[PDB]
């Protein structure tokens, strides 16, 4: 352990077709954050089908090629990695994961949750505009959008009028923002009177 | 074997707070759960 | 209390859910929705919901007005 360079080892294993023996050799190790470790280590958890470890095998040590790695995963059939390659590519960057969907990997599930944390607001219109032409859970769509502060402005609340006459009734949220914009109004009128009150007082 | 086996198993079993709720809630339109109660009740309530 | 009852036992809910509203606002969002949970159909009537609209668009008038009051005097006495 102590007083090897590791960098000059995994190399002799890889071009050996026998590197996995070192599987556990990578156990107590991999604290070194070394590349050859994660790098083939992932390659290992990939062809071996390991996700628990692989996921945790990177739940801390971030030393690797955050790219091609997810390239071999996407080429899979077993979504486990087509699900993480989805993550792996997104990684603390939500824009990738969504802007890369289409029929497949369009899960009526996580797709309604990975948008929320976003910041490119308009992408909501992107997603939503799409919900309309290709899906029907637009409800949960055009809604989970709204409730977080407001990313669903007037612009969208109308787009649906010109467009879809029928289809729009749902609201949970539109009112969440209503008395919200009726409560911030509460405290505001309150401080307005604050002012009024003190003024009239000190100057009557 | 087992992994591809674990594979098929799926496709086989049939602020923060607010978000989590809404999520584990969905199924609204599926049948207007927000009418029966669940969807509508939960959402409205922990949504205000 | 009354309204929730109007729904299950009477139909003049119109005059109900309305005469309620027109007075300041004691009929918040809370109630305007309580009626949705149920009645997809049955809700169109408004006289009042808009009485509060430009009301909350007029108090906004005078408010923007005093906002400009401030702006105007400030910019004046100082630049």
């Amino acid at each position: 352990s102590p007083r090897l360079d590791h960098t000059r080892a995994v190399n002799y294993f890889s071009k050996v077709k026998q590197l996995p023996l070192v599987k556990p050799y990578l156990r107590s190790v991999q604290n070194h954050n070394n590349k050859s470790v994660n790098e083939s280590l992932n390659n290992l958890f990939i062809t071996e089908e390991d996700y628990q470890a692989l996921r945790t095998s990177i739940d801390a040590y971030d030393n690797f090629d955050n790219i091609s790695l997810a390239q071999r995963l996407e080429k899979h059939e077993l979504i486990e990695f087509r699900r993480i390659a989805a993550y792996l590519f997104k990684g603390n960057n939500r824009w990738k994961q969504s802007v890369e969907l289409c029929k497949k990997d369009s899960l009526y599930k996580d797709a309604m949750q990975y948008a929320s944390e976003s910041k490119d607001t308009e992408l909501a219109e992107e997603l939503l505009q799409w919900f309309l032409q290709e899906e029907k859970r637009e409800c949960f769509g055009a809604c989970l959008f709204t409730c977080y502060d407001l990313l669903r402005p007037d612009v969208v609340l109308e787009t649906a009028w010109r467009h879809n006459i029928m289809d729009f009734a749902m609201p949970y949220f539109i009112q969440v923002m209503k008395e919200y914009l009726t409560k911030v109004d509460k405290l505001d009128a309150s401080e307005s009177l604050r002012k009024e009150e003190e003024q009239a007082t000190e100057t009557q | 074997s087992e992994q591809v086996e674990k594979n098929k198993i799926n496709n086989r079993i049939a602020x923060x707070x607010x978000x989590x709720x809404x999520x584990x809630x969905x199924x609204x339109x599926x049948x207007x759960x927000x009418x029966x109660x669940x969807x509508x009740x939960x959402x409205x309530x922990x949504x205000x």
